[PDB]
C-alpha cells in the first residue's frame, strides 16, 4: 500500500491506502519519525498514541484507521509493507 | 462469536510486540474453545483455551474460564532438538447469575482488565513484590 | 559488504532492518525479506551484514523500529 | 509495591466509568491485601484481592474482585444484597522464570479481556463456534 | 451442520418483527446444542435447543419464551410465566432423505395454515 | 374454526408437489380432530389429527406418513414403515394472543432454517 | 480442519470409482468427526470416522473405515446386511514431533497401500514370502 | 507375493522424497514379513512389517496388520554416538469375512489410500487440528 | 544411459534409453527444465506429471516408461545418472 | 575455488549438485559422487567448495533438483 502525508508547509496528517487496524484491539500501526539532516531518525510515537519515552509530552498524535495527525517528520507503518511517507 | 485469527498488540514488558493466534477447533466434548500460535514441534506452542458453562442441576450458575499458557524452549547439551524447560499459566474463572445483566458482566471484564495494568499489579505480577 | 554490530540486547530477537525500505532478517532461522543486495547474520559477532546513506535499524515481528544505526554514505 | 489508592479509568460497556478503590490493610493470617470501594458502606461494596506466595514449589499469584448488586431494599431502610459477581485470576511461575515472561503473561491476559472473543463470551455469554 | 449465528425473520403475529439466536455450545452429557438470543438477562432470555439422536432416529425440538414482570417489591424482575414447544420427530433406520424433507416440510406448512392459526392464537378446538 | 378441506401447497423437498387433507370427523372420546388424504386405500394413507386441550393450554399436532411396499408373497401392501412428527405446545391461561402467535410463527420459521433441514434431512446432529 | 464433502476420486481395483462423503457431525461424548456416504440409507451406507486426542502421554490419530455389503432381499423389500469390511489406522507422536516427520509418515502409508507387496497382500490376502 | 526391494516415490511433506526399503526376511515364529532401511546401529532403522492371518478357531475371520515405525536420532551433549530420542508408529488392520470377494477389498484398500491424502486429514495429521 | 529428445523445431518428447520405472508406485524420474538464456535452469515439471506450484498451468507433461511429452527446454532424470537432454 | 552458499533450510539434507552434470555431495559423511575436480563442504557457514558457467543447485538423495544457484563463468 502507499502513504501520503500533508506537503512541505501546527498539525500535521498522514493518510494511508487501506485500513490499519490489524489488531483484535483497537491499535494502529502507524509511527511517527523526526531527523536532524545529519542524524539518525528518531522515534517519536508508536501506536499512534503511546509517545515513546524519552520525548516531550508537546507531541501528541492520534488518529483511528487511514486518518492520523500529529499537533506540534516521516510517517511509517510497521505492520506489512514497512513503508515510509515523504514530507517536512 | 466465531472462532478467527486474534492479533494482540502492544503486548510484552515494554508494549512493543504482537501475539498472533490462530483457531484450532471448538473440542465437542467439553467445549473448549483453542487458540494456538502457529509452529512445529506442538509441545512449544502459545495455547489460549476459552470456554463457557451453562446452568446445569448441580452448578445452577454461569461460569466463564480462560487459560493461557506459554512454555520456553532451550537446547541442552549434548541433545539436538529443542525441550521444554518452563511452563507459565494463568487461569482466570468468571461467575455471573442467571439474573445478571450486561452491565455487569461488562463492568467486571473492563475492571479486571484495568487492574492488571496498575502498578500494584505491575510490581506484584513482574518482580514479585507483595503488596505492602 | 556493509556491517551492523548490534550490542545492549540478546541477539536472537528484534529482527534487522536496512532503510536507506530495503529488506530484513531474523537472527534465528535466517528467513529474509527484500523489497542485487543480499544479507548474512554472524552468531559469534552479533554482526549483520549487507552485501552489494544506509540505515540499521532493529524491531520486534510486528514492531516499531527502536533504535536507528548511523549511516555509511 | 505500596497499598495505594487505584483509581481505574474507562471502565464499563460505554467506556467511560471510574473506581476508586481504598486500601484496607494486609490480613495477617494469610497475607492478602485488600483493596475496597471508596464510598460504600461496608456491606455494598467491591472488593479487590491481591496475594503472592513462596515456594516451600511455584510461586503463585492470585488476584479476586467480588461485586454486589444493592438492590433498594422496598419496605427497610438498609438496602441487601440480591447477586454476587465474581471474577478470580490465578498466575502460576517457575522460580528461574524471568521478569519478560511474567510481563508477557500479565499483558497477553490484559489485551485478551478486550478482543472481541472475550468481549462477546462474557457480555453476551455465548460460547466460540 | 455446526452452531452459527440464526437469524429468523419475518416472524410475528403480524410477520414484521425478527429474532437473532446465539450459539451456547452443545451438553456433552447428552448432545443437545443450544442456542440463544443476546439481549436481555441471562434467566429472561428466549432459547432453543435441538438434539438429534442415534440408535431408531430421533429429532428433539424445544423452545420457551419466558415473559417477566417487575414486581412492586423487589427491583429484579422474576419469570411470570413461559411458553413451551416441543417437536419430536421419529425415523426408520430405512428411511430416505425424501422422506424425512417431506415431514418436515408438511409440518412448517400446517403452521402457517388457517387451522393451526385459529388453534393455538385463538385457542379454538378444531371441530 | 371448523374442520374443511386443507390444501398445502410447495411442501416437499424440492417445493413442488402438494398435499390435499380431507376432514374426517372430531372423536367424541377426547375430541382429536382428524385429517386424511384422499388417494390410497385407508391402511396407507397419510393423516393429522390436532386437538386443544382446556384446563395450562395444551396444543397437540401428530402426523404420520406411511410408506408401503408390495409384498412379493401377498398382492395386499403392507406398511413397512411410517414417519411420525408430535409437536405439543403449552400455554399459560394468562397468556396473550401476541406470545401464542410468537411461538407458533417462530418454530415453523426454524423448520425452514438450515440448523434443522440438516438436522433432519441429513440427521446431521447440531454441534 | 473442517467437515466438508469429501470426494475421493480413483477407487476400486479398475481404477475408476468415484466415493462422496457427506458429514456426520461430531460426536460430543467423545469427538469422533463421522463422514457417511451421500445417497445411501442409514442402515445400508459407507461410513469414516477420524479422531485425534491430547495428552494427560503422546497425541493418537486414529481412522476408521466401515462397508457394509447389502444384499437385496429375496423376500422383503428392505436389503439386509451380510459382511462388513473394517479397516482401522492408528498414528502415535510425541509431543515434540515436527510436522515434516507426522507428513512423511502419512505420505509413506499412502505410498505402501499402493505398492505390489500390499495390493497382492490384501486383494488376495496372500502372505509374503 | 515375493519379498523385495520396495522405492516409494512422490512421499514426504513436499512430495519431493524417496525411500528405498530392502527385505529381512519372513519370521517363520509369527508370519511377519519384515522391510528395513539400509543402514547400520539397528536402533536406528525404518521399519515396516505386513502379516496375514488365517482364520483360526477362536478368530473366524482374516486379518492383515502393516506396521511403520521411524525412530529419530540426535547427538546428545556429552556423547559420542547418536541415540534415539522420538519413535513415530503407524498402525494398519484390516478386517475381512471368508465370503469378502476381491473388488471389496481393493476397494477399502484404494478408498483409505485416498483418504490419507484428502485435505482433512492432512489438516489433522500434519497439523493435528482435530475436526471441526 | 543416454536421453534423446526432439530437434529444435506444440509438443515436445523425450525418450530415454532404458525404462524409467523405479518405484514400487507407477511413479516415473523425469523433471523438465526451461532457462532463459540469462538466467537459472527453472524446474517445470517433477514426476513427469506434479507441475510444480509456481508454474503456469499451461505446461501439462505425461507419458509412461521411454515414452514422455511436454504440452505447450530441458528432460532431466534424477535417479541414477543425473543427465540431460539437448534441445530447444 | 568455486564456492555456493545456501541459505533458506537445513544444510545437513539436500546433496548439492554442480552443472556446467559434473557431481554431487552429501553435507553428512562427505559421500561424493563424480563424472581434475573436488568437492569439499563446510558446516559452520554452510558452503560447498568446488575445486578445478557453473551452477550450483540441491535435491533430495532421489529428487528433482529443487533450486539452481547462479554461474560464475
Amino acid at each position: 500500500i502507499v502513504m501520503s502525508q500533508s506537503p512541505s508547509s501546527v498539525s500535521m496528517s498522514c493518510k494511508s491506502s487501506q485500513s490499519l487496524l490489524y489488531s483484535s484491539n483497537q491499535k494502529n500501526y502507524l509511527a511517527w519519525f523526526q531527523q536532524k539532516p545529519g542524524q539518525s531518525p528518531k522515534l517519536l510515537i508508536y501506536w499512534a498514541s503511546t509517545r515513546e519515552s524519552g520525548v516531550p509530552d508537546r507531541f501528541t498524535g492520534s488518529g483511528s484507521g487511514t486518518d492520523f495527525t500529529l499537533t506540534i517528520y516521516y510517517c511509517h507503518q510497521y505492520y506489512s509493507y514497512y513503508t515510509f511517507g515523504g514530507g517536512t | 462469536a466465531k472462532l478467527e485469527t486474534v492479533t494482540l498488540g502492544n503486548i510484552g514488558k515494554d508494549g512493543k510486540q504482537t501475539l498472533v493466534l490462530n483457531p484450532r477447533g471448538v473440542n465437542p466434548t467439553n467445549g473448549v474453545a483453542s487458540l494456538s500460535q502457529a509452529g512445529a514441534v506442538p509441545a512449544l506452542e502459545k495455547r489460549v483455551t476459552v470456554s463457557v458453562s451453562q446452568p446445569s442441576r448441580n452448578r445452577k450458575n454461569y461460569k466463564v474460564q480462560v487459560k493461557i499458557q506459554n512454555p520456553t524452549a532451550c537446547t541442552a547439551n549434548g541433545s539436538c532438538d529443542p525441550s521444554v524447560t518452563r511452563q507459565a499459566y494463568a487461569d482466570v474463572t468468571f461467575s455471573f447469575t442467571q439474573y445478571s445483566t450486561d452491565e455487569e458482566r461488562a463492568f467486571v471484564r473492563t475492571e479486571l482488565a484495568a487492574l492488571l495494568a496498575s502498578p500494584l499489579l505491575i510490581d506484584a505480577i513482574d518482580q514479585l513484590n507483595p503488596a505492602y | 559488504k556493509l556491517s551492523c554490530k548490534a550490542s545492549g540486547y540478546t541477539f536472537t530477537t528484534h529482527w534487522m532492518h536496512w532503510v536507506q525500505w530495503v529488506g530484513r532478517i531474523d537472527p534465528n532461522s535466517g528467513n529474509t525479506n527484500y523489497n542485487k543486495a543480499t544479507l548474512t547474520v554472524d552468531k559469534s559477532s552479533s554482526t549483520v551484514y549487507m552485501r552489494l546513506v544506509y540505515f540499521c535499524a532493529r524491531a520486534y515481528d510486528y514492531g516499531p523500529f527502536d533504535y536507528w544505526g548511523q549511516g555509511t554514505t
